[PDB]
RNA sequence: AAGUGUUUAAGGGCGCAUGGUGGAUGCCUUGGCACUGGGAGCCGAUGAAGGACGUAGGAGGCUGCGAUAAGCCUCGGGGAGCUGUCAACCGAGCGUUGAUCCGAGGAUGUCCGAAUGGGGAAACCCGGCACGAGUGAUGUCGUGUCACCAGGCGCUGAAUAUAUAGGCGUCUGGGGGGAACGCGGGGAAGUGAAACAUCUCAGUACCCGUAGGAAGAGAAAACAAAAUGUGAUUCCGUGAGUAGUGG
RNA sequence: GAGCCCGGUACGUGAAAACCCGACGUCUGUCUUGAUGGUGUUCCCGAGUAGCAGCGGGCCCGUGGAAUCUGCUGUGAAUCUGCCGGGACCACCCGGUAAGCCUGAAUACUUCCCAGUGACCGAUAGCGGAUUAGUACCGUGAGGGAAUGGUGAAAAGUACCCCGGGAGGGGAGUGAAAGAGUACCUGAAACCGUGCGCUUACAAUCCGUCAGAGCCCUCGACGUGUCGUGGGGUGAUGGCGUGCCUUUUGAAGAAUGAGCCUGCGAGUCAGGGACAUGUCGCGAGGUUAACCCGGGUGGGGUAGCCGCAGCGAAAGCGAGUCUGAAUAGGGCGUAUCCACACAAGAGUGUGUGGUGUAGUGGUGUGUUCUGGACCCGAAGCGGAGUGAUCUACCCAUGGCCAGGGUGAAG
RNA sequence: UCAAACUCCGUGAUAGCUGGUUCUCCCCGAAAUGCAUUUAGGUGCAGCGUCGCAUGUUUCUUGCCGGAGGUAGAGCUACUGG
RNA sequence: GGGGAUAAGCUCCGUGCGUCGAGAGGGAAACAGCCCAGAUCGCCGGCUAAGGCCCCUAAGCGUGUGCUAAGUGGAAAAGGAU
RNA sequence: UUGUGCGCCGAUAAUGUAGCGGGGCUCAAGCACACCGCCGAAGCCGCGGCAGCCAACGUGUUGGCUGGGUAGGGGAGCGUCCUGCAUCCGGUGAAGCCGCCGAGUGAUCGAGUGGUGGAGGGUGUGGGAGUGAGAAUGCAGGCAUGAGUAGCGAUUAGGCAAGUGAGAACCUUGCCCGCCGAAAGACCAAGGGUUCCUGGGCCAGGCCAGUCCGCCCAGGGUGAGUCGGGACCUAAGGCGAGGCCG
RNA sequence: UCAACCAUAGACUCGGCGAAAUUGCACUACGAGUAAAGAUGCUCGUUACGCGCGGCAGGACGAAAAGACCCCGGGACCUUCA
RNA sequence: GUGUAAGUGCACAAGGGAGCUUGACUGCGAGACGGACAUGUCGAGCAGGGACGAAAGUCGGGACUAGUGAUCCGGCACCUCU
């Protein structure tokens, strides 16, 4: 009611008019007036404990591994030149599912570019693994170095 | 607010005394905790107690005599109670203080 | 904003080991001539806060 | 998410307005007046469902009284005699007999007269 | 003879079928709102911000521009249509010898505005000087320049003597605008205390003076507590709603 | 409803000129007439300053025992065995060297430009402003301040004929559609008509509800009209029946409010806030804050915080502690239970064994604190400005007062 | 427009006061009392509702038993008053 | 029970008193507070409560024994009255 | 005389019988005492459905009690929108709207249907709300009632003939009549701003109509040595180089 | 006293244009009752064909002004040995 | 008659007289009454050190119930506190 333009002056006669008493032209009951309990900018992030996050990730990955949806590859394509056909064929050999999660190192630029354009593929770094991306994927294809990096980070 | 009657937080006297800003406080640990946490005995310093989670990390430590001490244990703390000293020396251990 | 506790309540009320709220009794500042020593003895020390005032005093102390 | 109220309100407005077809004046056109009249109508219907059983029993008793006095007997003595004789026909079917089968009603009157005591005013 | 007996709609009510009005709903959008990451953080007497008046072949508004007036020049890009738009209707024309269009640098830039030759009711009145143009001459026209104050330099030195104030000339600055942020000063009341004056509100609102791209602070006449301790300033988290303080 | 049609996207490439960042130079300053570690004494180390006093300001500190800092007014020192500080003050120790000046980074902000984003709005919303928008309009002025979006894929925007002065319409065409005709998507309600069915001019009606004749329509079955497990419209007639909301002991109303419809209009958010209660993780432990590194929602980060011992004003002691001369009772504390004893029947206690103690961090919900805090509503109070073109008085300079009487001084 | 003009701002001033507060169903279900109050139309605590937990009939009714009264009635040279 | 003029549809207290408030249904002509009775919903079944049974209006111009002449019934005192 | 059951005067206000609810009743339908029936509620019973609490046995049945309700407490749900994920429908016609026929204990529902329409919807399971209006002398828009009603703005007054024209009480021309005439005539100042003239127009405006107009459109129109101002002068008053004060 | 007549402007009729205050409704009688006392709407009765036009003002506690009288709270201004 | 209102008591005296005396104490206090809370009230008994009494014993003011003022702020005395 106080941020809308104008409306600083009491409009008219309180008495004698026979009309309702109004203190501003920007009161909420007026057309063009302010909003009473409206949206304001806010932050929705929550302070979830670390153990809860790590345990949820472990549970998702263990669910994937129970149904042998975990795959390891040396490399997605023959190196130094991205190729979506080769990566698509390799992924087809690995799995016939729809959505896959590809976990490769941050330096594996050729593989990331090779699988970038595939509609069902989501590419993540081993240290960025999270519950949402794992649970969104039918299969999780790991890179050997990425898998070893994840094991080294956790099991150590 | 209490309706104009003199409120409960104003018709009672303030608690007597002062606070002694210079007060020295000790984190306390009983010999029963030592018995339960050091089954083999040995040297028991301040940061062994911190490692075992018997006291906070960066605090003065005083040993008390609540429990039963049946292990030969050498303790180095800031202060001891009388019964604590008798318990530690009774089991053949030593009670040196910083 | 963090809650601000009441100053007077903080000066007038205490908590024991098991969380009991403890206060001091009134009528013991001045005019102690005509008061018999038994009256001033029954007014000495501290008692626990009555059940009616427990909620209000707890509210005044915590915040 | 800003939500417009139109659909949710129109639902109940249509329900109430459809229920108020046939009313006179504002009570069938405007939703507020129709809603007031609907409150009154459902209260009336609830009361009248309870009262209808008594109304029909009163009508049956009137018809049975007429047909009984046509047979030279009063309704109360006839009911007492029918109860004494053990016949268990209720007032609805008694009135049905009175209107549709007068001979059967006369026969029932005869059995009721037979079942009555000899001196109805005796301290029995 | 006695008795029974339908049938009227001036208009009204309800239902249905068909319309009108109106602009809800649903689906949208050349518009907004809140943010993120960069850039730039000043413009102005070489006349600003912002305007008035004009300006296209044709009336007006928005846009651009300034008597060189939807524009001039140079250097780049681009490449076939183009003469801004409401907004067309014509009428005339340009373009492969490169147009229209986009970027950078120049030129022109009426009048008002700090506005500054003088005046003034902003956008309109009247001039001095110098040099040019024009006229038989006066009239007229063009281009420069002419405010005040401050600080340098040079000349002079009142009453009056030393001298100075002042005066004269010449150079260099200033003036005003701007959303937030800075620093230094001045400084409310509604309100709360269920009254109210101490107190709160609040050093807030507001005002004054000043900046900078940031500012302010900053290199111990500091803390500390017997530790053979830290070592300029600033900012962030704790310490902590604590120690305290308070009709 | 397009990866393969277009603009584009990934990815590459490009600057004559101007400007901005670097770099190497000319250029400038500067040290080399220089440097070291040693010995005992005089001089210097920022003056109207420090300090003190009076009156103020501000510090957690509201004048208080009031230190440190600071303004005005008085008074007014010392140069190192000097001075200042360590919360009145003094002595001793410790720290530092006032009354001179510069200083980058870490931090605050967005008029403006560029590139993006949204479990943001979608035309009464979102900026006041999607349309002539700070416009029209209102006000002397400071100032206040609107309303107005959608044909169609393409204008193909209805040639021609007819009624009519036109407007408008009917044919005819365009169009997939004219139930798309520049009054144009969809086209609700209030409101206003036209046609058909039933009803209504002897009747006292919160306008409905329950029975209900008659008439009309419709679905099934059998004949020709006549019932049925029927259904709908209208309803003569009979019974019953005191509008909604609010405020109230109590209102159908003669207490309050509402002409109607459609839109809009009121318990929300923030905070490691407080209490309680669900739920999840870990568990005698739980947890990070700022910050750092990741194009994310991920990883790190132990500083802190809460539990882990209490009692006492405190020194302090500690499963005890305080009071007290007291083992002499009481108060508070030793999770809780169980067993065994010894005491007491002034209410049960005192011990010995076992049993072993639960917190904390997310998040849901209900209350609560500080914030406008569920929404709406004064008369008034402050600060800064605008008004004497109305009106009050004054200042300067102009104008006007037909005609007829009366008859002062001189 | 005047017992202190108008405009904007503080500002969404403050009202123990007035008005308003939007879907449903199921279970339970009050109070208009006491004390205090710059208090009386407000509020604090208690009384009465509901929900959860703990405890079990401790609540209630009737019979019997053990208790204290100074009312109704009555009485009065048993007192005090008329 | 107090106050008031034991006047108020006056006011203030007590009451394991009631009802209304927050309670529909039946009765009292109508009638928050009186009488009967506490509505989960349906039925074109039955029995009753309060109150009723000539007609309105469901059920008795019921039976037996007496009274009333006043329409008493169907409002009222001191008092008066072959 | 005594007590008694019924009776009589006392008795008596102003709209209308009005002090049985009405008609009416003593041939009681009045009163008292006995007796016999029946009516009468959402009370109780009968038959069927639902729900809460508890019990029994079971792996959801049965049974017993209970189910008015304001303030208020607790529990479980309907509908709206936006969204993660997963599925399904849609120019062979989504949403929205208007009907029909049905459905659920309620909010409500209809992947049942017909018409209209023209591009997006449904379902499941989670997440978040600008999530539900009937009322604040609430706000905006549209439209009723009063109602085809009041009024149509002075104190002068219009008439006729002819014309124009689709259309004339109001426009044009003529002839009359009336009104002002220290004005209702003529000319300036302030103010206004193109209203002036010519030609054209007749949806808006004009309190009716209008062919007319101060309305709308286009074009045209204002000529100064001497008139009113400046370039001449000052008043009140304003601003004010330096300056004084703050 | 004690009023009568005349003329104009309305009022009234016709043609044209065309508002407003008000409004929970509506096929809005009377008497005696009853009721929050003040009844078109409740009870019992009585009266009354439907729709208009011109009029009068008894009622709708008619409309208007969140009274113009009393109280409570909040203001404002004024006074003084607060 | 009981210091003092009224009431409940007191003749066993709590009413009158005399002798000694300071318990008109210190540390406490099982258990209770009354109570929204804050207040308020009674209290046996234990220890120290006393008074009176041969002793038993009684004495923590007065026959009892009024003679009073929370918190804050400040003053004074003492303390093995800071």
């Amino acid at each position: 009611r106080g941020e809308v333009s104008g409306g600083g002056k009491k409009p008219y006669r309180q008495k004698g008019t026979g009309r309702a008493r109004q203190g501003s032209t920007r009161a909420p009951q007026f057309t063009g007036g302010g909003t009473v309990h409206g949206p304001k900018p806010r932050d929705y992030s929550q302070r979830t404990p670390k153990k809860m996050i790590a345990a949820a990730l472990r549970g998702a990955l263990s669910d994937r591994a129970r149904n042998d949806r975990i795959h390891a590859v040396t490399e997605l394509v023959e190196g130094q030149t991205p190729s979506t056909k080769s990566a698509k064929t390799f992924l087809g050999t690995l799995t016939e599912n729809k959505k896959v999660l590809v976990v490769i190192g941050r330096t594996d630029e050729v593989g990331a570019k090779s699988v970038r354009n595939l509609p069902g593929v989501h590419v993540i770094s081993p240290d960025q693994l999270n519950t949402y991306d794992v649970l969104n994927a039918d299969d999780v294809v790991f890179s050997v170095e990425a898998l070893n990096a994840y094991i080294s980070a956790n099991s150590k | 607010f209490e309706g104009g009657q003199m409120p409960i937080h104003m018709r009672l006297p303030k608690l007597k005394g002062f606070k002694n800003r210079f007060r020295t406080e000790y984190q306390v640990v009983n010999v029963g905790d030592i018995n339960k946490a050091f089954p083999q005995g040995g040297t028991v310093g301040v940061d062994e107690l911190v490692a075992k989670g018997l006291v906070r990390k960066n605090s003065l430590v005083k040993v008390l005599g609540d429990g039963k001490l049946t292990v030969k244990v050498d303790v180095t703390a800031n202060k001891f109670s009388g019964s604590a000293r008798e318990a530690i020396t009774a089991a053949g251990g030593s009670a040196t203080e910083l | 904003p963090k809650a601000k506790t009441h100053s007077g309540a903080s000066k007038r009320f205490r908590r024991t080991g098991t969380g009991k709220i403890v206060r001091q009794k009134a009528n013991r500042r001045h005019l102690l001539e005509h008061k018999p020593t038994k009256r001033t003895r029954r007014l000495d020390g501290r008692t626990t806060v009555s059940a009616a005032d427990n909620s209000r005093i707890n509210k005044l102390l915590n915040g | 998410a800003r939500v417009k109220r139109a659909l949710n309100a129109q639902k109940k407005r249509r329900t109430v307005l459809k229920a108020s077809k046939g009313y006179r004046g504002q009570r069938s056109r405007l939703y507020r007046k129709a809603k007031e009249q609907q409150l009154h109508s459902l209260t009336y219907a609830y009361r009248d469902r309870r009262a209808r059983k008594g109304e029909f029993r009163k009508l049956w008793i009137s018809r049975i009284n007429a047909a009984a006095r046509a047979n030279d007997i009063t309704y109360n003595r006839l009911i007492q005699g029918l109860k004494a004789a053990g016949v268990e026909v209720d007032r609805k079917n008694l009135a049905e007999l009175a209107v549709s089968d007068p001979a059967a009603f006369t026969a029932l009157v005869d059995v009721a007269r037979a079942a009555l005591p000899e001196d109805v005013n005796a301290p029995s």
